[PDB]
């Protein structure tokens, strides 16, 4: 299987998935 | 960043456990 | 990857990330 | 009236909005 | 499929129904 | 179709999907 | 209303149409 | 800082986020 | 409207209280 | 089933890839 | 702008939202 | 913190602000 692209408000809503309880950072600038 | 490897490339659900804190 | 704590349509959205281009059923109780 | 794109995520909030209850299958493959 | 006639075509609501169980 | 549970933004993004290019009023009580 | 008649219930499609301009 | 494009359902989310409970028009043939 | 500020343009949460009743 | 436990309890994503195709 | 009752992913939408390019970080209580 | 006092609560978009980098 092959992956799709993460982009905008979909990215975060997938780290939020991911990471929940952990937390996580968005940093795009980096 | 994390824009480049998802979103510009593809990323797996494993590779964003890399910006959990 | 953490426990979720998944309703409504934000559970459709968790199959749809972790199933990608493989698909999904969403089977709902009756 | 016309209508619109219906892709990635958005999709499948689409048919679990139509579907609901009834349950559906979302198989991009096919 | 779903993908052809929704995402890169235009379909309706109506149309949808078609996936449910 | 089937009847909806739908709260908060939830509600906003059936009214996208019903409406399309007709648009659409939100007004909450208040 | 609406808003809060989906919420607090239930509520078609049908019902919602209303509310499109 | 420089803002991002909102479009679709994501402009309406965003319109539910500014406005809340004033309530708010969606009319995209304007 | 809307979309040509917002979507086609760039548009701030300030000037989306425009939209707002 | 796994709508249910999801919503009145917890579940994992490994419990999820079962549902996939 | 008004307050705003916000859970699970859709704080991270509203967190999206109000910080754009500048990124955010996520962190809840555990 | 904040992620609380949202959804017990209610919080404002200025005090979100304080999240960002
Ligand atoms: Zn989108
Ligand atoms: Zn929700």
């Amino acid at each position: 299987f092959v992956n799709q692209h993460l982009c905008g408000s979909h990215l975060v809503e997938a780290l939020y998935l991911v990471c929940g309880e952990r937390g996580f950072f968005y940093t795009p600038k980096t | 960043g994390i824009v480049e490897q998802c979103c510009t490339s593809i990323c797996s659900l494993y590779q964003l456990e890399n910006y959990c804190n």
